[PDB]
C-alpha cells in the first residue's frame, strides 16, 4: 500500500519539544526527497524541511536551528524534531514525498501540533445583548483545550443559529461566538438561554442574553 | 608559448553539468590578471590565493572543468556546500585550491521555445565523491521493489532536462561555468 | 520566487466552467503543480510539469500555461470539485506554494446584515472589554471590516472568524472582535464597525456610544 503514516502530534507549552514521526509504506525514504510542510490555521502550505536522500538537509529560515529533519532506514521512518517551540508554530505539520520535476504524490494525513501554555480551563461566558430581526449571541471565551458545545434555549432554538470557529489567540486560551437572529418582536417576552457545555472542564453554563 | 584559455571559454557548444568536460594544461604562464578583465563575468571567485599573485606562480598540473547550470545553482560550485548539483552532478572538495568563472548565457543556450540539449541528474542513492563524473542512465529505484529498466511508479529517469527559455528570471537563466583546479 | 492566484474565492456551480491564474514572480518556465486540498485532508496531487495531469485525475482538469503566467481550468465543474486550489513551484530546496483559491457554490448575491454588540457588564468586572461585530448571512465572500473608535481608525487588535459555506442558503456569516483593555474602553465613547460588501451599494456603519 502506498502511504505516509504521521503521528507525534498533540498539546506542547512555548518553549518545549516534540518529534513528529512519519511512517512510510510504497515508497523508501532513504531514497527520496521526503518533505514537512504544515498549514497553520486558516492558512496556506508552508515549506518547514526537505532531506534528500544522499542526506543534505535544509530547513525554511524561520525554523533554522530549531528544528531538525532525520530518518531511520532499518525503520522506513521520517522524522522531524522540533524544539524551542513557539505559538506561531501551532499547524497541521504534513508529511510529503517530492519527486521533484513530478510533483508531490504522496502525502500524509496530517498530525496536529498546538503550541500553547493553557493547561485546561472551562470559558467564561458573556452575553452579546441585543438594541434597538435583531440578533444577540454568546461570546465563549478563554477556555482551553477544545472544543466547546453551544445550543440555544436547551435545544429548542436552532434555526438561524451560528456558532463561529474557535480562534486561539495569543493568550494561549481559544475563543468562539455564538449568535442567533430573531424577530424583533420577541426582544423583551421570548426568553433566550444560551448552553454551553466544555466537558474536558466538566463545564455546563447557562447564560441568559436580554437587552 | 602560451596557455590556452580561448578553448575552454569561446567554445561553440558547451556540455551538460552531469557529464562535465575536464580539459588539462601542461604549459608556460597563463594570464589570470588578464582573464579578470578578458570579457565580463558574473562571478569570479577564486578559493586558493588572491586573484592578482597568480601570474606569480605556475603549478604541478592544472585542470578547467566547464558545464552549463541554472544561476541560483552557480552557488553551488565552491567548497562545503550542498543541494541538488553539488550533491549529484558536481562535487567541489573541501580543500579546494582554485578559481571559479560563470557568466550569463542567456543568448547562447536558451531558445525561444526551451532548448533542452542541457541536462541534469535529479536522482542518486549517494552523494558524489569529489571530482567524480556519473553518467549512467540506469533507471532509478526509489520503491522497495526493484525496476528492471522499466520506467513507471517509483523507476524514475535519473536525468531530467532544463528548459531553457529566454522569458526565465535570472535565477532560472543558463549560466556557462568554468572551474580552474590545482 | 513567490505565487499568487487572483480568485481568493471563485463563485461556481455545478456543471460551469471554472479557471485559476496563477503568477510567478520571475520566470520558472512550465516548473508548476497544482493541489486540491479539502477541508480537514491531505493536498492531492492534480497536475504537473503545469500541464501533465497526474495520474489517476479526472480528465475534467487542465492545465496551461508557461513562464509567468498559469491556470488550471476545470472544463465541468462536479459536486466533487468544490474545495481549495494551491500552485506550486517544482522545486526541492524552498517550496512556493500559493495562497490558494477556494471555489464556493455560487449564490445569488446577498448583502449582509450588520450588527454590534457592546462588551458585557460581566466581562468588564474581570478587566477586559470585547467589541464584537456580526457580517451575517452574506453571499460574495468578500468582506472589508472596519473598526472606528471616536471616529478614528483601529487596526492591529480584531480577529475575524467566518462560517464556512452555510449547508442550507450557500452563505457566509462573519466576526469581527475588537479586544481592549477597561482601562481603554472607558476612555472612548463612539464604537463603529464600518462593512464593505458587494450586495452594499455603500458602506454600511454600525455604531454604539458608551453609556448609551
Amino acid at each position: 500500500e502506498v502511504q505516509l503514516v504521521e503521528s507525534g502530534g498533540g498539546l506542547i507549552q512555548p518553549g518545549g519539544s516534540l518529534r513528529l514521526s512519519c511512517a512510510a509504506s510504497g515508497l523508501t525514504v532513504s531514497s527520496n526527497y521526503m518533505t514537512w510542510v504544515r498549514q497553520a490555521p486558516g492558512k496556506g502550505l508552508e515549506w518547514v524541511s526537505v532531506i534528500y536522500s544522499g542526506g543534505s538537509t535544509f530547513y525554511a529560515e524561520s525554523v533554522k536551528g530549531r528544528f531538525t529533519i532525520s530518518r531511520d532506514n532499518s525503520k522506513n521512518t521520517l522524522y522531524l524534531q522540533m524544539n524551542s517551540l513557539r505559538a506561531e508554530d501551532t499547524a497541521v505539520y504534513y508529511c510529503a514525498r517530492d519527486l521533484v520535476v513530478y510533483g508531490m504524490d504522496v502525502w500524509g494525513q496530517g498530525t496536529t501540533v498546538i503550541v500553547s501554555s493553557a493547561s485546561t480551563k472551562g470559558p467564561s461566558v458573556f452575553p452579546l445583548a441585543p438594541s434597538s430581526t435583531a440578533a444577540l449571541g454568546c461570546l465563549v471565551k478563554d477556555y482551553f483545550p477544545e472544543p466547546v458545545t453551544v445550543s440555544w434555549n436547551s435545544g429548542a432554538l436552532t434555526s438561524g443559529v451560528h456558532t463561529f470557529p474557535a480562534v486561539l489567540q495569543s493568550s494561549g486560551l481559544y475563543s468562539l461566538s455564538s449568535v442567533v437572529t430573531v424577530p424583533s418582536s420577541s426582544l423583551g417576552t421570548q426568553t433566550y438561554i444560551c448552553n454551553v457545555n466544555h466537558k474536558p472542564s466538566n463545564t455546563k453554563v447557562d447564560k441568559k442574553v436580554e437587552p | 608559448n602560451l596557455c590556452p584559455f580561448g578553448e575552454v571559454f569561446n567554445a561553440t557548444r558547451f556540455a551538460s553539468v552531469y557529464a562535465w568536460n575536464r580539459k588539462r594544461i601542461s604549459n608556460c604562464v597563463a594570464d589570470y590578471s588578464v582573464l579578470y578583465n578578458s570579457a565580463s563575468f558574473s562571478t569570479f571567485k577564486c578559493y586558493g590565493v588572491s586573484p592578482t599573485k597568480l601570474n606569480d606562480l605556475c603549478f604541478t598540473n592544472v585542470y578547467a572543468d566547464s558545464f552549463v547550470i541554472r544561476g541560483d545553482e552557480v552557488r553551488q560550485i565552491a567548497p562545503g556546500q550542498t543541494g541538488k548539483i553539488a550533491d549529484y552532478n558536481y562535487k567541489l572538495p573541501d580543500d579546494f585550491t582554485g578559481c571559479v568563472i560563470a557568466w550569463n548565457s542567456n543568448n547562447l543556450d536558451s531558445k525561444v521555445g526551451g532548448n533542452y540539449n542541457y541536462l541534469y541528474r535529479l536522482f542518486r542513492k549517494s552523494n558524489l565523491k569529489p571530482f567524480e563524473r556519473d553518467i549512467s542512465t540506469e533507471i532509478y529505484q526509489a520503491g522497495s521493489t526493484p525496476c528492471n529498466g522499466v520506467e513507471g511508479f517509483n523507476c524514475y529517469f535519473p536525468l531530467q532536462s532544463y528548459g531553457f527559455q529566454p522569458t526565465n528570471g535570472v535565477g532560472y537563466q543558463p549560466y556557462r561555468v568554468v572551474v580552474l583546479s590545482f | 520566487i513567490q505565487l499568487t492566484q487572483s480568485p481568493s474565492f471563485l463563485s461556481a456551480s455545478v456543471g460551469d466552467r471554472v479557471t485559476i491564474t496563477c503568477r510567478a514572480s520571475q520566470g520558472i518556465s512550465s516548473d508548476l503543480a497544482w493541489y486540491q486540498q479539502k477541508p480537514g485532508k491531505a493536498p492531492k496531487l492534480l497536475i504537473y510539469a503545469a500541464s501533465t495531469l497526474q495520474s489517476g485525475v479526472p480528465s475534467r482538469f487542465s492545465g496551461s500555461g508557461s513562464g509567468t503566467e498559469f491556470t488550471l481550468t476545470i472544463s465541468s465543474l462536479q459536486p466533487e470539485d468544490f474545495a481549495t486550489y494551491y500552485c506550486q513551484q517544482l522545486n526541492s530546496h524552498p517550496l512556493a506554494f500559493g495562497p490558494g483559491t477556494k471555489v464556493d457554490i455560487k449564490r445569488t448575491v446577498a448583502a449582509p446584515s450588520v450588527f454590534i454588540f457592546p462588551p458585557s457588564d460581566e466581562q468588564l468586572k474581570s478587566g477586559t472589554a470585547s467589541v464584537v461585530c456580526l457580517l451575517n448571512n452574506f453571499y460574495p465572500r468578500e468582506a472589508k471590516v472596519q473598526w472606528k473608535v471616536d471616529n478614528a481608525l483601529q487596526s492591529g487588535n480584531s480577529q475575524e472568524s467566518v462560517t464556512e459555506q452555510d449547508s442550507k442558503d450557500s452563505t457566509y456569516s462573519l466576526s469581527s472582535t475588537l479586544t481592549l483593555s477597561k482601562a481603554d474602553y472607558e476612555k472612548h465613547k463612539v464604537y463603529a464597525c464600518e462593512v464593505t460588501h458587494q450586495g452594499l451599494s455603500s458602506p454600511v456603519t454600525k455604531s454604539f456610544n458608551r453609556g448609551e
